């Protein structure tokens, strides 16, 4: 039955894209397919064909283990092919870029569940871009592979990835004890100001702000990091001389950005002028 | 809470919100942060950085007194802070009982 | 930054383990029939001939068994029930 | 005397005048009396017999509100036999002044109580069960009633004289005792004596329990005769069923209820709660059915798995274990109602939403009882060679290896064992715990959350085990739940440090984080939520280091397990009386350098670093599996 | 083994006792030492023969007769005796076991026990009779070194570093030093004062050397107490000059490979005669004989199945 998923690794690819419900249609179409692909046959997933297309709207809706079944009957060049062409579909569903990222995202799953895990593997770039696709499976089952890739290997580039989706995923100390044990490694440089600051431990990145405010003239985000401390700190005499004293150098941007926290600065000490 | 009482700022003295600034202060004190919270203590009070131990301490708010007090348990010195307490409890069943009107 | 929590306070996943335990095809046909019966369990046109034709299918075509056929009657009968003969002479001739 | 008697005032004249502080506490105290509740009772079991100290004691009764005492009922009954009668009779007293409402928690401890080996203890029950007899009759028979067959069904007669013969034989081969050796078999023919009275008693008694009563008497032939002619013969005799017995007892699996309590098998709709499940704010939960076919774990004692109708209208699952006492457990699960009133008040651990789970612990005898159970829990240890076998993974390759490597293991020097532990665990993959954690959760966030959940409420028992020092924490010792993701326990009997106490593989670790569970966390979860977390507990109990000091001084100093240290040795107060400043050694954080009262975090890094040591580790007995 | 001078004899688990000379490439003769571990390979120091000690014994062979059974295996024992040594006549014998208390043997004395017991506290390190043969000096696991009389028993406890083993308190025959290598991997060097005669020999802190970052198994002086080679758990020698405690040759076995297999371990590594060769017991299951110059092998014996801890090189010559 290869031909038939054949022809819908070809009728599944469609036109990927052109425009996005039509890349769903495309799934639509590869849901119908796979059912009409009836899998293995596999009658009782045969069967669902005409029934997924008897509406059917969740029962085509998954269709989930269908492709299993598919991506289980091998010709793994044309699944590879078609794995590709979904991974292409899938970047055309990472440019689609919502539903299928749901519903693939979905279909890693259960796949990754199957061992299974054959398909694309690791992938986990893309996984992660459809991960970057919307918001809390971008976060839970990213985190997932965020670690996970993070598991092949540590970089602080993933704990920079990394610590943050604890709180984009709302779970803040695990993102500290990371950077905690990363302090055990990665890393000096890795600017524990910018960690500090999405730690929202603000004295400690003033310091390191400082520190590398010692190094050089400032980052417009720097002074403005620093006094995003003293602001965050509540501290306003120094966030207000600061601005006060250097309001020289800010660029327009600087300007726009400070001028709020310097807005906020003096009003913090009641000028009013001052930030007005 | 800042954000807030920056606001509420804008219309009345911390003078009077004195014990919204407490458990303010309080939860500024369980943050960790006294400074803060003790700069608002000063401002509270308006008086007595510390400065002198020796500083009797102004009644004005006996429980703004009794506030930094404790913080100054918290605090490094606890030797003053059991000190003015008494000195203050003193002055209390000295001020309580007496300046009783009934 | 709580009580929105505390002032405001299957099959599928009981499923999804087991898949790999036996047959996918196992597992699919064994996903195959709860989607159905919540369809089932919804009313609507359909109410599910072609499935029950289907769900025909999977009785003779799984040919057995056992015991994910055995909820799919409670519905049939107040599907039967239900039914609004149409699907009766069906259900007659078809749970037949 | 002079002194003494000065203090007996100073400790009386400031002992009263306390009291009723802590009955004017109780005033207030008002929804957490319980260390108010020990006070009394600390003070009661001491100066009670004065009557000063008997005098308010009467009086906060008064004052204060049943249900206070309602929490330390056990505790006020293991007393009961408490002999300065100032206080004894007022346990009675207060007890008979209890016992009207509520009997639900007093029945069956007193039911259980209403036997005793000292009778002091059943006399007063006698008493005050005529006392109660008076009204709550039925039940208090339903009571018993069910607890007849309870403790009946709860040990087997071949199983008895199974073990019987192995402990007999033991006596007779290793002491060559055969005197005491009656004192085993002979009350189990005492036992007999009574009669089968049932099925599976008399087709015993019959198929069976023939030798037994035939060379009961070769054994008191012999014990005249001193020949083993009499009683060698009464061996075979007793092995020829025996023998046969042994291989014959696994035969039983879920049993038909007919063959002893057709008797309980009667039993339905009692006015009389579901074990344990009766609390004073909700209606009973009376019980209605329980299923012909009630079951047995393969373990230990067989232990007994029970499931009860409630009149609810639900399924109560239960199991029982013989000959394994409860009363330390009994106590111990009571402690962590407060333990989580303790974190029910912080709002962070409120927050963080930090529990230890608990169940159903009710006794028999003292060696069996009530243990309520919840699916959807195992043992880590199953789910390891779960994982090993669905992952098709050789069960000890790791401690395979030692033996490959080092087949003198018991034998080898530390840095040797430990580069066995190293080079062991070196070569070891550490994902197999959460790979099916991830697997068997059926979505990442679900996943997730499960070990959120669990690596919390890890941290909980990390900390908390730590510092009640409880003991034997391996992948068996425990359980784990599926859905809610969180970490059980079991296998409570170590009390601080009978596990190191225990001379044959002490356990250096004071808790077990190992590599799995260690790595089942989030990536390097140690410094993540979880020392953080640790951080928690250290932190609110060493204010409330105050609440846990009576209760474990209390049954710490528990008379009836009092004699674990016997047990654990193998006088009363003064031995009990050590372990109480390593408490305060950890409560305080003065444990470490007494020197100082510790940080939090070092302290909680510190027993980690503790439970970090290989060496303690590569010590630790090798059944516990240390690699896992 | 009996007429060879150079006696290089390689043990571990493997319940023999491959013997060797370090000039062979080839098996010397061979001891079964069983039922546990060999502890280490200790003739009395006079060749007289060599007790090995196992697990709850020692056992007595002989360098000087090949292939014997036990003189004795040594009991009265709580797991092995671990730490094992001879007053160097040969026939006293003094031996901390893993009892933590420290045996005092008269070996040609019938009994099978030690005419003598000290107990010491934490599990013990080491042994080293001090170039006076009347002080024992004991480490332990706490590393809290037990410095004992052989006859008025005073016990010196020393604790350069505390709560952790110093592996082995070692004795060059001058004893200048005292140079304890930790467990952790940083041997202490402790100036032994010149009271010996009446058994002072105070610890005048010298040196703790930067052994290794994890487990130093044994620092060695050099016999000549000239150079101080360390043994290690992350296996290398680092030989610190016991003058200057600056590397000279580093014999790592540390290979250029970093976590494999546990490639073996430094654990005790040979002053040749001339100090100029040194032989590693490993994991490997082997012993390599390289040169303290330069740390080349002259001759490397495999007999084993067993990681190799336990080494003899013995010269009464």
């Amino acid at each position: 039955m290869k031909k038939l998923h054949v022809s819908t690794i070809n009728l599944q690819k469609a036109w990927g894209a052109a425009r996005r419900v039509s890349k769903d249609d495309w799934l639509e179409w590869l849901r119908r397919l796979s059912l009409e692909l009836l899998k293995d046959s596999s009658s009782p997933s045969l069967r669902s064909c005409w029934a997924l297309a008897q509406a059917y709207n969740p029962m085509a809706r998954d269709l989930f283990n269908a492709a299993f079944v598919s991506c289980w009957s091998e010709l793994n060049e044309d699944q590879q092919d078609e794995l590709i062409r979904s991974i292409e579909l899938a970047l055309t569903s990472q440019d689609i870029a919502e539903v299928t990222q749901t519903l693939l995202n979905l279909a890693e799953f259960m796949e990754h569940s199957d061992k299974g895990p054959l398909p694309l593997r690791d992938d986990n770039g893309i996984v992660l871009l459809g991960e970057r696709a919307a918001k809390c499976r971008a976060y839970a089952k990213a985190l997932h592979y965020k670690e996970l890739e993070f598991q092949k290997g540590p970089t602080p580039a993933i704990l920079e990835s990394l610590i943050s989706i604890n709180n984009k995923l709302q779970q803040p100390e695990a993102a500290a004890g990371v950077l905690e044990y990363a302090m055990k490694h990665f890393g000096e440089l890795e600017i524990q100001a910018t960690w500090y600051e999405k730690l929202h431990e603000w004295e400690d990145a003033l310091v390191a702000y400082d520190k590398k405010m010692d190094t050089n003239k400032d980052d417009p985000e720097l002074m403005l990091g620093r006094m995003r401390c003293l602001e965050a700190l509540g501290e306003w005499g120094q966030l207000h001389q600061q601005c006060c004293e250097k309001w020289t150098l800010v660029n327009d941007e600087t300007q726009a950005k400070m001028a709020r926290m310097a807005a906020a600065a003096a009003w913090g000490l009641g000028q009013w002028d001052s930030m007005e | 809470w800042q954000k807030i009482l920056m606001v509420r700022s804008l219309v009345v003295s911390p003078h009077e919100d004195m014990r919204t600034w407490l458990k303010y202060a309080s939860l500024c004190g369980k943050s960790g942060r006294l400074a803060l919270a003790h700069k608002t203590l000063v401002l509270l009070l308006g008086v007595d950085p510390s400065r002198q131990l020796d500083h009797p301490l102004p009644t004005v708010h006996p429980q703004v007194t009794y506030a930094y007090m404790k913080n100054m348990w918290k605090s490094a010195r606890k030797i003053d802070a059991f000190q003015h307490m008494q000195h203050f409890v003193q002055t209390m069943q000295q001020q309580a009982q007496h300046a009783i009107a009934t | 930054e709580s009580k929105s929590s505390q002032d405001s306070s299957m099959l599928v996943n009981m499923g999804n383990l087991p898949l790999d335990e036996f047959y996918p095809a196992v597992s699919m046909v064994a996903l195959m029939r709860i989607f159905r019966d919540q369809s089932l369990s919804h009313h609507h046109t359909m109410v599910v001939q072609a499935i029950t034709f289907i769900f025909k299918s999977l009785g003779l075509k799984c040919v057995q068994f056992l015991p994910q056929v055995m909820p799919t009657f409670l519905n049939v009968i107040r599907v039967c029930d239900g039914a609004i003969r149409e699907f009766l002479f069906q259900q007659l001739g078809m749970l037949v | 005397k002079k002194v003494t008697e000065d203090l007996s005032k100073t400790l009386l004249m400031y002992t009263v005048p306390a009291v009723q502080g802590f009955f004017r506490s109780i005033s207030l105290s008002r929804g957490n009396n319980l260390q108010d509740t020990l006070r009394v009772l600390t003070l009661w079991f001491d100066y009670g017999h004065w009557p000063d100290v008997n005098e308010a004691l009467v009086e906060g009764v008064k004052a204060i509100q049943i249900d206070t005492w309602l929490q330390v009922i056990p505790q006020l009954i293991a007393r009961i036999d408490t002999p300065r009668p100032l206080v004894g009779r007022l346990i009675h007293q207060l007890l008979t002044d209890i016992g009207r409402y509520h009997p639900q928690a007093l029945i069956y401890p007193l039911t259980v109580a209403s036997k005793s080996t000292t009778t002091a203890r059943h006399n007063a029950a006698n008493k005050i069960l005529k006392n109660m007899c008076e009204h709550s009759n039925t039940l208090v028979q339903q009571a018993m009633m069910v607890s007849e067959e309870l403790i009946r069904v709860a040990i087997l007669w071949h199983e008895m004289w199974h073990e019987g013969l192995e402990e007999a034989s033991r006596l007779y081969f290793g002491e060559r005792n055969v005197k005491g050796m009656f004192e085993v078999l002979e009350p189990l023919h005492a036992m007999m004596e009574r009669g089968p009275q049932t099925l599976k008693e008399t087709s015993f008694n019959q198929a069976y329990g023939r030798d037994l009563m035939e060379a009961q008497e070769w054994c008191r032939k012999y014990m005249k005769s001193g020949n083993v002619k009499d009683l060698t013969q009464a061996w075979d005799l007793y092995y020829h069923v025996f023998r046969r017995i042994s291989k014959q007892l696994p035969q039983l699996t879920s049993l038909e209820l007919q063959y002893v309590s057709p008797k309980l098998l009667m039993c339905r709709d009692l006015e009389l709660a579901v074990p344990g499940t009766y609390d004073p704010n909700q209606p009973i939960i009376r019980i209605q059915s329980i299923a012909p076919s009630l079951q047995v774990i393969t373990s230990k004692q067989r232990p007994r798995k029970l499931t009860l109708m409630g009149s609810n209208g639900h399924e109560f699952v239960f199991l029982l274990k013989g000959h394994e006492d409860l009363r330390q457990d009994e106590r111990v699960m009571q402690l962590f109602g407060l333990v989580n009133t303790l974190l029910a008040n912080d709002p962070t651990s409120l927050r963080k939403n930090l529990s230890i789970q608990r169940y159903a612990v009710i006794p028999l005898s003292t060696n069996s009882g009530l243990i309520g159970w919840v699916p959807h829990c195992d043992t880590l240890h199953a789910l390891i060679r779960d994982y090993r076998e669905k992952k098709k993974i050789l069960l000890n390759i790791e401690h395979r290896i030692m033996l490959r490597m080092a087949p003198d293991y018991d034998h080898l020097t530390l840095m040797q064992k430990v580069e066995v532990f190293e080079h062991a665990v070196n070569n070891t993959a550490g994902d197999d715990l959460a790979k099916l954690l991830w697997l068997k959760s059926p979505s990442s966030e679900v996943w997730f959350d499960r070990r959120t959940n669990y690596t919390r409420s890890l941290a909980v028992m990390s900390m908390v085990g730590y510092i009640l020092g409880l003991g034997d924490r391996h992948p068996s010792n425990l359980m784990l739940d599926r859905l809610s993701g969180k970490i059980l326990h079991i296998d409570f009997g170590d009390c601080f440090e009978v596990a190191m106490t225990r001379e044959k593989f002490p356990e250096k670790i004071p808790f077990r984080l190992t590599r799995m569970l260690t790595n089942a966390m989030e990536v390097t979860g140690l410094d993540g939520n979880y020392r953080i977390t640790c951080h928690t507990v250290m932190e609110v109990l060493r204010e409330h280091k105050d609440s846990v000091m009576a209760v474990l001084e209390a049954f710490v100093y528990d008379p009836l397990l009092n004699w674990r240290l016997m047990d654990t040795n193998t006088a009363l107060n003064k031995k009990a009386i050590q372990i109480i400043n390593r408490v305060r050694d950890k409560l305080t954080g003065r444990d470490f350098s007494h020197d100082d009262t510790l940080d939090v975090p070092t302290q909680v890094e510190l027993l980690i670093k503790q439970a970090t040591s290989h060496e303690n580790l590569c010590q630790c007995y090798i059944g516990w599996c240390p690699f896992w | 083994v009996g007429s060879d001078p150079v006696i290089l004899a390689t043990a571990g688990y493997d319940h023999t006792v491959r013997f060797w000379q370090a000039h062979s490439g080839i098996c010397t003769r061979t001891v079964q030492h069983q039922d546990s571990q060999v502890n280490a390979l200790e003739v009395t120091p006079d060749r007289s023969m060599i007790a090995a000690a196992g697990y709850q014994h020692i056992r007595m062979y002989d360098l000087n007769s090949n292939n014997p059974n036990p003189i004795i295996s040594y009991d009265g024992v709580n797991k092995n005796i671990a730490s094992v040594g001879f007053h160097e006549d040969g026939r006293w014998m003094y031996t901390g076991g893993e009892d933590c208390t420290a045996r005092i043997w008269d070996l040609r004395s019938r009994n099978l026990q030690c005419q003598r017991i000290f107990q010491v506290n934490a599990p013990i390190n080491c042994v080293c009779l001090h170039p006076n043969q009347a002080e024992l000096i004991v480490g332990d696991q706490s590393g809290a070194i037990h410095i004992w009389d052989l006859k008025t028993d005073h016990n010196e406890q020393l604790i350069p570093e505390p709560e952790v083993s110093i592996t082995s308190a070692h004795i060059d025959p001058d004893a200048s030093y005292m140079a304890a290598v930790n467990s952790t991997g940083n041997c202490y060097v402790w100036n032994l004062t010149g009271g010996i005669g009446d058994e002072v020999t105070q610890l005048i802190p010298k040196t703790k050397i930067p052994a290794h970052t994890r487990y130093a198994l044994q620092c060695r002086f050099s016999p000549d107490s000239t150079l101080l080679a360390t043994c290690s758990a992350d296996q290398t020698c680092k030989i610190w000059r016991t003058s200057n405690f600056s590397l000279m040759t580093e014999l790592s076995i540390k290979s250029g490979n970093p976590g494999e297999s546990s490639r073996g371990w430094m654990w005790g590594c040979a002053f040749s005669g001339d100090s100029q060769y040194i032989v590693t017991a490993s994991s490997d299951n082997l012993a390599r004989l390289w040169c303290v110059e330069t740390g080349e092998i002259k001759r490397e014996y495999g007999g084993h199945q067993k990681a190799v801890v336990c080494l003899a090189f013995n010269d009464s010559v």
